[PDB]
């Protein structure tokens, strides 16, 4: 149910 | 490896085409091939690797959750017996999910993490290690569940320690790490209070550092901060 | 066949689970296994077969169109040379698409069509034959393009002839056939006037028969009629 | 660009 991070981070 | 005869640069170029085409299994295969050339990955390349496998495992996690729900209802009082098929097919999907996670963990172990010396690469890879052990933990039910959970925890903690020493509190990698470690606490480790505390602290420390940022960096950081806030809203 | 050891009924049950999970490649593999048991398919089973392969080929067609567009731009004046990779990867996707179409056509030829005697099954399978030759035609560029187009045309025409003799003008199979044959005329056969005429005639004949239908049948028929209208709007 | 039929028909 929680949001996790997007795959692309910079 | 099927990609052994393809140039590194060609694999990268085709990964980008596969992304545009929403062919994420192909994208993952291209990026695996690129990692297996043995050279370190650039920032862009790390992101391609992550996008590819995140999308592949995400389809598998979504499918697993649908099948697990059906299986759970089949085990309620008054549910008619339908045979082994729902368990079998849930197991099929689970095994393939586990295999993807094992593939990613294997790339990180051979030899991405050991050659990653800069904070940005090391933290990103340790965060990925935590993530894919977390995905393993989501489906784990046996004797090694505790050890899988422990492995996720350890990878996330290592990443956290480096990121606190070496990155600003607004760095998107640091933010995404803290976000995911909070989700681990909440969903995997039965530690909602720790999840909430970590999300709050992370958000507040980032807020206090936004003044240092360009407009574009501000946008990147605030995007992840909003996810922390959304989870806080869901949890409190 | 990998499915040879699984019960027919289990394959059907797992196809339905795969549909719920949006695992369409698995769904297709289960349904191929079911067809290869050698028994005729029920109405529901025919629909499962179609849904599975339509979704598999649809992802491939969408990817092919993205890659073909990129390849076409690479061939414009003033575009920088980037090497063989875009052609190669478009070819990869194309070959896999062709293989799916060949698989479906093979099932129809061995031996679904030859055992299909009722209008509902025969028309449905001949429509599928036309559809998968149409998907082949969408990517065809060589010496056999004319013959692929001819094969689509012939299958659709056979289906049309049966459906006009044996089904009411509101039957959803008859409607979906006529819809797809109109799309063939417009997009494949360079016959927009034929496409428009067929869509108009089909729509009007169905409208005149709606009064015979229950509420539920009315809904089924009007859904397909609306697609005919939408295409007419796009084409006129 | 045109719409084609849904897969499931009855
Ligand atoms: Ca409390
Ligand atoms: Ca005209
Ligand atoms: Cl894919
Ligand atoms: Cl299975
Ligand atoms: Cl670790
Ligand atoms: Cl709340
Ligand atoms: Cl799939
Ligand atoms: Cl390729
Ligand atoms: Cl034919
Ligand atoms: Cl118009
Ligand atoms: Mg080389
Ligand atoms: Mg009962
Ligand atoms: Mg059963
Ligand atoms: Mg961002
Ligand atoms: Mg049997
Ligand atoms: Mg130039
Ligand atoms: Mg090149
Ligand atoms: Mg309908």
């Amino acid at each position: 149910r929680a949001h996790s991070s997007p795959a692309s981070l910079q | 490896g099927a990609m052994g005869s393809m140039e590194r640069a060609s694999l990268i170029q085709k990964a980008k085409l596969a992304e545009q085409a929403e062919r994420y299994e192909d994208m993952a295969a291209f990026m695996k091939g690129a990692v297996e050339k043995g050279e370190e990955l650039s920032c862009e390349e790390r992101n391609l690797l992550s996008v590819a496998y995140k999308n592949v495992v995400g389809g598998q996690r979504a499918a697993w959750r649908v099948l697990s729900s059906i299986e759970q209802k089949s085990n309620e009082e008054g549910s008619e017996e339908k045979g082994p098929e729902v368990r079998e097919y849930r197991e099929k999907v689970e095994t393939e999910l586990q295999g993807v996670c094992d593939t990613v963990l294997g790339l990180l172990d051979s030899h991405l993490i050991k050659e990653a010396g800069d904070a940005e690469s090391r933290v990103f890879y340790l965060k990925m290690k935590g993530d894919y052990y977390r995905y393993l933990a989501e489906v784990a039910t046996g004797d090694d569940k505790k050890r899988i959970i422990d492995s996720a925890r350890s990878a996330y903690q290592e990443a956290m320690d480096i990121s606190k020493k070496e990155m600003p509190p607004t760095n998107p990698i640091r933010l995404g790490l803290a976000l995911n470690f909070s989700v681990f606490h909440y969903e995997i480790a039965n530690s909602p209070e720790e999840a909430i505390s970590l999300a709050k602290t992370t958000f507040d420390e980032a807020m206090a550092d936004l003044h240092t940022l360009s407009e574009d960096s501000y946008k990147d950081s605030t995007l992840i901060m909003q996810l922390l806030r959304d989870n806080l809203t869901l949890w409190t």
